């Protein structure tokens, strides 16, 4: 729900930029213990309200794992690193899902960000990290309704400074 | 095009290994200020049978 | 397309088996370029006429790679690796892409297939080899119109025999 | 089974597929027909939605 | 380098709290184009200098990439995830080599880090991101002499804060 | 030890081909549960007799996995693919561990194999597959004392033929 | 060569090696034989530093 | 027994690719500041036949 990201130190909004047109992005997770998670996403404007179209596969998840088990803790805050490639967007990141017994269920998101406007009509970020804090707030129905939350930051790295002028 | 408050809609269609199902969702955020909540509902193929995480990424 | 394969050796079919009811596979190819090929299929017996319903979400291939470019050439045949786990059967395989010229891409497949049967009415095949030669024998129109052929053979390694009765 | 002779010789098949590569959309149907115990098979894929392709149809090989 | 970390928000420092006896590390960088780097090194204290042992094995680098070419450009900063794992910590990252024609060579490091002190006598960090700037400041002699800069900070996700406590 | 390879249906062989000035090889294994295996080999010819000299680092070995806790089984045969690139050859082959039980741990081989003569000197093999059957007859001490076998074949998919004269 | 009577029968090996996983340093030697054109060949390994092995031989098996 | 300037040396041996180098380096840091800069040199092997930042992390 890329839309949704404060953009700190002057950095490009590829996302906003996108609008009216929208965007696309597609991924796959590839999970240490076996699993895949493939999704695609559309991303419209209507009218006042985004709307959000998603396909997802997901395959190969071990039976005996956190995943199939449903007995996964929480996600840490995640870096995403995102940078220019193709005239459109990639992105990766390592997300680590806290689970019982004090283990952390690691994998590595592949992404693709795709404007529908032309490369030509968007300024471009360069390299740049996107964090990204995902917190289930609640799990109204088992297994059938829940609140999600996220915050999302666009920036460089501040704590470590370069001495060649480097963002 | 773009508020400072803006609402969203999802819908979802998945098979996760060979459990089908689908959801839509409903949330608001601020997309200046980088935050964003939402609700979602599993309409077929739920209970999840799966930890709902690995959806996270995806809503 | 898995109900067509010669089993030798004695090894049970997992595949014949699950009929009537079917059964469906899942699975991501990860190439050595990042694209990613992700599918879900299913597999039922409709009178007398086996009946795929194939779901594909392939992602993050490179726009100057042999796939975007439609510069393939011809698969080399492939050998898959096929064993119980979880009560089902996991299969990997490498596989390449003979490109125009004589380069090689590959790309690593990760296998789940599900019969419609539980385990528990099924002979399950001990770990062997399922070796596949796909040869696209016709590209009839575009883009728009293909003719393949596959050869499957499922059986275990006899050109380099055990010294103490292993298969 | 007793012999060959009690086995199916051939055996149809039909098939969809529904795909998004790279952004693109497409569909397929597809026809064809092997021979269950020899191990080979055959079969056209014609492009209904999407065509003509704009990748390798080399990654469907396997899904078909 | 590890001892050479700026901690903030109270992160215990699994480093400095290893001396005198030291520490090892040992790591497999696989590069997103076929190449792998493993390293095992070992960290010890000789009165008042550290003293550093390293051992290097990289393979299937392409004869055609950016780094047998030696035409790569400067690594971004790079954020490692760092968490304990089998009573060690374990460390993952995603590091981009930025090279000619705007291309990133992207690799993901795996390392484990293991203390020469027993477990029982360290205050172990939790889960947090470890952010490391590597600069070469000046190729002194091609081919043959380096200076090399590194800036690292071990902290949270402070631009993107939870509302429900978690670091 | 890939002197010892019988090759069939006329295929080169690179290693026989390469004395008396030798090869080297050099390969990653990544396996399922997130161990590293890498190695260097050099392969020199000493009179009548081969000289190997082997330079190993493993890492991020899982405590609890079946390498770490000395509980693995014997090894499935396994299938390499070999094919020219770069003007040497690279390998891959998924290998496979039964362990006690029946529980299966694989792990994907990723090697380079590097001549002492010049290409120019060399009859380099087209792609094909190499069967590889290691079996561990005697653990004579502890620990300590290992007796290995191995046969091997170089060969390409025969059960499987092409329908238009590809090997 | 004209025929099998011309080609060495077999070909003996020797190996040394070092190595460290999981931190832990050790030693092997080795020695073997085989044939070179039947493509058959077995060996005696001896770990001469850091044994008892505190892992898997078989995670050595392809390199030894 | 850590200072707030500290000196530290490297022995380096390696190879890549089947090129054997070893190196030695010299450098000083901050450790509580977390920042640090050393000197390499290629003491056999050189000059390198690939790029140098693919020891960056290993120094």
């Amino acid at each position: 729900s890329k839309t949704f990201i404060k953009y700190v130190s002057g950095i490009p909004d590829y996302f906003k930029q996108s609008f009216p047109e929208g965007f696309t992005w597609e991924r796959t997770t590839t999970y240490e213990d076996g699993g895949f998670l493939t999704a695609h996403q559309d991303t419209s404007l209507d009218g006042d309200c985004l709307v959000y179209k998603v396909k997802i596969l997901g395959n190969n998840f071990p039976a005996d794992g956190p995943v199939m088990q449903n007995k996964a803790g929480r996600w840490e805050p995640a870096t995403e690193i995102v940078y220019e490639v193709d005239g459109v967007l990639r992105g990766q990141s390592l997300m680590a899902l806290k689970c019982p017994g004090g283990r952390h269920l690691t994998c590595h998101l592949h992404t693709t960000y795709r404007s529908k406007k032309p490369a030509s009509a968007l300024k471009m970020p360069g390299f740049h990290f996107e964090d990204h804090r995902i917190e289930i707030m609640e799990e109204v129905e088992k297994g059938k309704c829940y609140k999600q939350y996220e915050a999302a930051v666009g920036r460089y790295c501040d704590a470590a400074p370069s001495k060649l002028g480097h963002n | 095009f773009l508020k400072k408050t803006m609402p969203f809609k999802t819908t979802i269609e998945g098979t996760v290994n060979g459990h089908y199902f689908k959801c839509t969702g409903k949330g608001e955020g601020n997309p200046f200020e980088g935050t964003q909540e939402m609700k979602i509902e599993v309409i077929e193929g739920g209970p999840l049978p799966f930890a709902f995480h690995i959806l996270s990424t995806s809503c």
